[PDB]
């Protein structure tokens, strides 16, 4: 994952997903794209 | 009552007698310290309700002393249990099944060999230490200029704090 | 059917205004306790009956912790004052009514 | 309502349903709450309404078939939440601490170790801001924040 | 069949204090009048004993009773030894009766009598200022003109 | 009380121009007026 | 100067010694402080914290009395805002008119 | 009331015992509570120089209830003065190793920051569970109502106010639910 | 005579002989002592209000720190009710 203030999906299997109080982007396909927000 | 897991047993109270080298099949030095059992005997038992405390208790009396140089109270509760005074008495926490009736002799026995147990005891007092005996501080050089400063504490605390820590590792009673 | 107060602990206040409406009049007799609401107060052969009487002395310490847990209070109460402290209190006060 | 068996055959039966309270007092109101007086006058408390709104399990039912306006759904959901936290719901389950006006998950909050200056003080939230339109009946607003 | 308006049982439908009904003027106007009745055949049988009052004297707010000493903080015109009537009665109460005044009670309704006893003055008070680095430092020693007042009687008259 | 007061007339400090401050604090036993007083 | 100056805090603290205690005996009585202070001042009791503080304390039956005509005029003040029209005033809430 | 001196002193300067109770009760409301009476506030012969004060009796303090997320959120800072010796422990935490903490700690920080404090403190008494010693027991005089009233859970609702409470909303018959 | 109690100035021994043998006299039922108040009782502070009642009817009630100093206080006020020489009696008239 990569710390970010504003999450961006970059693909189509990109998901937002709030857990532990934080917003999250997922990928199962390109998990490059794994975001954390900060 | 059988030994049950989970259960604790009585200690005794040893003299130290001394030292001695033993030597094991492999050819191995194993110094080993001589714990003689003088006069044990268990002197009081104590219920969980009562002893404030998790574990029942029971005391354990050692040497015998002299009742001219004991106190009365002492002396009367040794007058009851029908045993001479002992020096130091310990209270060895234990589980119920392991009561031992007061006024009962303890043994070297009690422990067997191969086995592994704790010692306490007062260890020997240095009087009043430095730093360098009391906590391994490492001094001032001897020559190069030094004034009447080799064996002393350097900075105690910071210039910001204006005190000294509690526990700071400080010349006192070893 | 109003009440102002509820009308079971004190007494059994009754407000009004007189006719001019100038004062106001207020009626107050004691409630008195119900004797339902009360309770009952409550209730060496051959040798003389010996007074059993021992005083332990106690130490400052225990004794002090022993007043402390008497009447509910910390140690500072019970320790003592000094000379000028002493002197300095009025052991003939003021007393109105 | 519907169900679904699995005996291998799965059959879906049509089972009883309750039906809407005879006369509301406003009836042209558009949600169920605006028909029932209910705009401002209800709290996590309130579980005779919460229980309506939830699924057998403890979820929420969707708002196409409640016919909920969205301000009410999710005061709702945020009010079923709280009452969820608060233990007043034990027969709505899945598959200690009392609480009560609990806004987080309570897995999801990190302890307050630096609480700020007086100025710029680091509050612990209480209830939930979508409650803040509520009927007072006192001269002190809600505390949303302690 | 619900009315325009009905709110269900919820927390926040009604409001949390209760529901007080005050009573009908009429039958509550005779009521009144019954209490009055009461309390004035109390006056004239004379169902009373120590009576206390609240009396308005030197921008002061007094509550006493018969026997009473006040210490008036200034001088009063009077020689001592003289009966004058306290004449602003804000409350006469007594056991199981009190009468109020809205906000001054009926000099036909009570009375309260006073005694000048004593014409005095106070110990010696010290006014001093002091300003630090500034040299500024003054005293000035007063005293107060007093009155020491006895309350004598305070009587009830029946005029409800 | 102050608002009240002004609502009703009645100033706002109960010591201003109302006969509990402007009325005469006492007077002699026997019914003698008491001379006016100086505030 | 302390003395001097002690004169100013002696009446400060005295009137919230009063406070204080109409406070304990409003709440002995249900009531709040606020409540029984401007209620009063609506029925035209003009007895100030001093005399109040000494009723709560020497004349309880009085002070209870006190309380319950509070509580009063507080129900006839809440009947008239609710009632918003021309209903009768209220029986204590009637004002003696001075002229 | 016709009394002698001594005790008309004594019934006016009495010391009563007042009983609390905690199960599903905020904290510091119990707290505002208990140290009005512990200081003596709610009697109107109160003076901060007369011994006034009461004892209060708290029970249930392991089941007290905290608002929001407090539970986790609020922390209560300690330091053995020692260096390294700063400790912050949770809410959570605290009831967990001692169940009178908390209600403890809040009417010692309601208390007046004076030399009275640990004397009204000794005039408190508290109790994790249901069970009070006999001797507190036989000492108490009036139970205080408890601030908070419980909001009620659904089970807990009779069938009278279940089918008083109107059904809102009619649910097709079709779906799952 | 002005701000003194009866038992002040008059000295008595035993209140509730007294108070019986005065009630024998005007033909009315002995007085029954029953707790009408209490707080503490196991602390070394306690406080106790005793009544005194006749036909279930309250005459006196009394404060004391012990049940037994209360019912002897208890009988004090009733013989000072009986008598009329009470605190909230009327004032002598001067
Ligand atoms: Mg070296
Ligand atoms: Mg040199
Ligand atoms: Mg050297
Ligand atoms: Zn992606
Ligand atoms: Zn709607």
């Amino acid at each position: 994952f990569k710390n970010k203030t504003v999450l961006k999906k970059r693909c189509k299997d990109c998901y937002l997903v709030k857990r532990r109080g934080r917003w999250y982007v997922y990928c199962k396909t390109h998990p490059r794209h794994k975001q954390r927000q900060m | 009552h059988p030994w049950e897991p989970g259960s604790f047993r009585v200690g005794l109270i040893a003299l130290k007698l001394g030292m001695m080298p033993l030597w094991t099949k492999d050819g191995q030095k194993h110094v080993v310290t001589l714990l003689q059992v003088q006069d044990c005997h268990v002197l009081k038992y104590t219920s969980k309700e009562n002893c404030n405390g998790k574990m029942a208790t029971l005391s354990v009396g050692g040497k015998t002393v002299s009742r001219f140089r004991k106190a009365t109270s002492i002396l009367e509760f040794y007058r009851e249990l029908g045993l001479p005074p002992k020096q130091t008495v310990k209270i060895f926490n234990i589980t119920d099944n392991a009561a031992i009736k007061p006024g009962t002799p303890l043994y070297a026995a009690h422990f067997r060999p191969g086995q592994y147990v704790d010692v306490t005891a007062k260890t020997i007092g240095k009087g009043f230490q430095g730093v360098m005996k009391r906590w391994g501080f490492k001094g001032q050089p001897a020559t190069h200029g030094q004034t009447k400063t080799h064996r002393r504490p350097g900075a105690v605390a910071t210039g910001d704090i204006g005190r000294v820590w509690p526990g700071t590792k400080m010349p006192g009673k070893m | 059917t109003y009440s102002p107060l509820p009308d079971d602990y004190n007494c059994n206040v009754e407000l009004a205004l007189t006719s001019d409406g100038r004062t106001i009049v207020c009626y107050h007799p004691s409630v008195d306790i119900p004797y339902e609401h009360t309770k009952p107060i409550p209730r060496d052969q051959v040798l003389k009956t010996r007074l059993e009487e021992k005083v332990e002395h106690l130490e400052e310490g225990p004794m002090i912790e022993q007043l402390s847990k008497m009447f509910f209070t910390t140690k500072h109460r019970w320790y003592p004052h000094g000379r000028y402290h002493r002197c300095r209190k009025n052991l003939n006060p003021p007393k109105d009514r | 309502f519907r169900e679904v068996v699995e005996t291998t055959i799965i059959e879906g039966r049509i089972t009883a349903t309750p039906k809407e309270s005879p006369n509301p007092p406003n009836p042209s109101g558009q949600c169920p709450i605006c028909r029932w007086n209910l705009k401002h006058k209800y709290n996590y408390d309130d579980v005779l309404l919460l229980s309506q709104f939830i699924r057998p399990h403890g979820g929420m039912l969707p708002r196409k078939i409640t016919g909920l306006c969205q301000e009410e759904h999710r005061k709702i959901e945020e009010c079923v939440k709280m009452a969820h936290r608060a233990g007043l719901l034990p027969n709505h389950r899945p598959r200690q601490l009392n609480r009560y006006l609990t806004r987080w998950a309570p897995g999801s909050v990190k302890p307050i170790y630096k609480k700020g200056p007086r100025w710029n003080r680091v509050r612990m939230p209480v209830g939930s801001p979508l409650l803040r339109d509520n009927v007072c009946y006192s001269r002190t607003p809600w505390k949303l924040y302690h | 069949s619900y009315l325009p308006g009905y709110v269900p049982k919820t927390s926040l439908s009604s409001p949390p204090w209760p529901e007080v009904v005050l009573p009908d003027p009429v039958e509550e106007t005779r009521h009144h009048a019954e209490v009055v009745k009461k309390v004035n055949e109390m006056i004239v049988t004379g169902q009373y004993g120590r009576l206390f009052a609240v009396v308005h004297f030197a921008s002061r707010q007094w509550k006493v009773t018969s026997e009473d000493l006040i210490l008036i903080g200034n001088e009063l015109d009077l020689a001592c030894g003289e009966r004058i009537r306290l004449e602003k009665v804000l409350l006469v109460g007594a056991d199981n009766f009190t009468l109020l005044g809205k906000p001054l009670l009926g000099k036909d309704l009570v009375r309260v009598e006073a005694t000048v006893i004593e014409k005095t003055e106070s110990w010696p008070r010290i006014i001093m200022r002091f300003r630090k680095r500034k040299n500024f430092k003054k005293k000035r020693i007063v005293t107060t003109p007093q009155t020491v007042l006895r309350i004598n009687s305070i009587e009830i008259a029946p005029c409800l | 009380g102050g608002q009240w007061r002004l609502q009703q007339g009645l100033a706002a400090n109960p010591s201003g121009y109302g006969p509990l401050t402007e009325l005469p604090d006492w007077s002699y036993a026997d019914g003698r007026p008491a001379p006016p007083m100086k505030g | 100067v302390k003395c001097t100056k002690a004169r100013y805090l002696k009446k400060k603290n005295m009137r919230t010694l009063w406070i204080n205690r109409i406070t304990a005996a409003s709440q002995e009585h249900g009531l709040k402080y606020p409540a029984l202070i401007g209620n009063l001042v609506k029925c035209q009791v003009e007895l100030n914290r001093k005399v109040l503080a000494d009723l709560a304390i020497y004349e309880p039956k009085t002070f209870k009395s006190l309380a319950a005509l509070a509580s009063r005029r507080r129900h006839e003040g809440f009947a008239a805002a609710l009632g918003d029209g021309k209903e009768p005033e209220g029986i204590f809430s009637r004002v003696v008119q001075y002229h | 009331s016709s009394f002698s001196r001594a005790p008309q002193q004594w019934a006016t300067f009495a010391r009563i015992w007042y009983l609390l109770d905690g199960k599903m009760q905020p904290p510091g409301k119990l707290a505002a509570m208990a140290s009005i009476r512990l200081q003596g506030l709610h009697k109107p012969v109160y003076h901060a120089l007369s011994d006034c004060g009461d004892h209060v009796v708290i029970m249930n303090t392991r089941h007290i209830a905290f608002s929001g997320n407090k539970w986790e959120q609020k922390v209560y800072s300690s330091h053995t003065g020692y260096p390294g010796g700063f400790r912050q422990v949770t809410a959570a935490q605290l009831h967990l190793r001692d169940p009178v903490a908390i209600v403890k700690l809040a009417i010692y920080g309601m208390l007046p920051k004076n030399l009275h404090r640990r004397t009204m403190m000794e005039r408190l008494h508290l109790f994790p569970d249901e069970y009070i010693p006999e001797d507190i027991l036989k000492n108490l005089v009036e139970e205080l109502p408890q601030p908070r009233k419980i909001p009620k859970r659904l089970d807990e609702y009779t069938q009278e106010e279940i089918d008083a409470f109107p059904r809102l909303w009619t649910p097709p018959e079709d779906y799952r639910l | 005579m002005t701000g003194k109690e009866l038992f002040e100035m008059w000295k008595i021994i035993n209140p509730m002989g007294l108070l019986v043998e005065e009630l024998k006299k005007r033909n009315v039922s002995a007085p029954e002592s029953r707790l009408t108040r209490q707080s503490g009782g196991t602390t070394a502070l306690p406080l106790y209000f005793v009544g005194l009642y006749c036909d279930k009817k309250l005459i006196a009630e009394g404060p004391g720190e012990t049940v037994l100093v209360a019912e002897e206080e208890a009988a004090r006020v009733a013989l000072r009710k009986l008598y009329g020489f009470t605190e909230n009696r009327r004032p002598w008239n001067y």
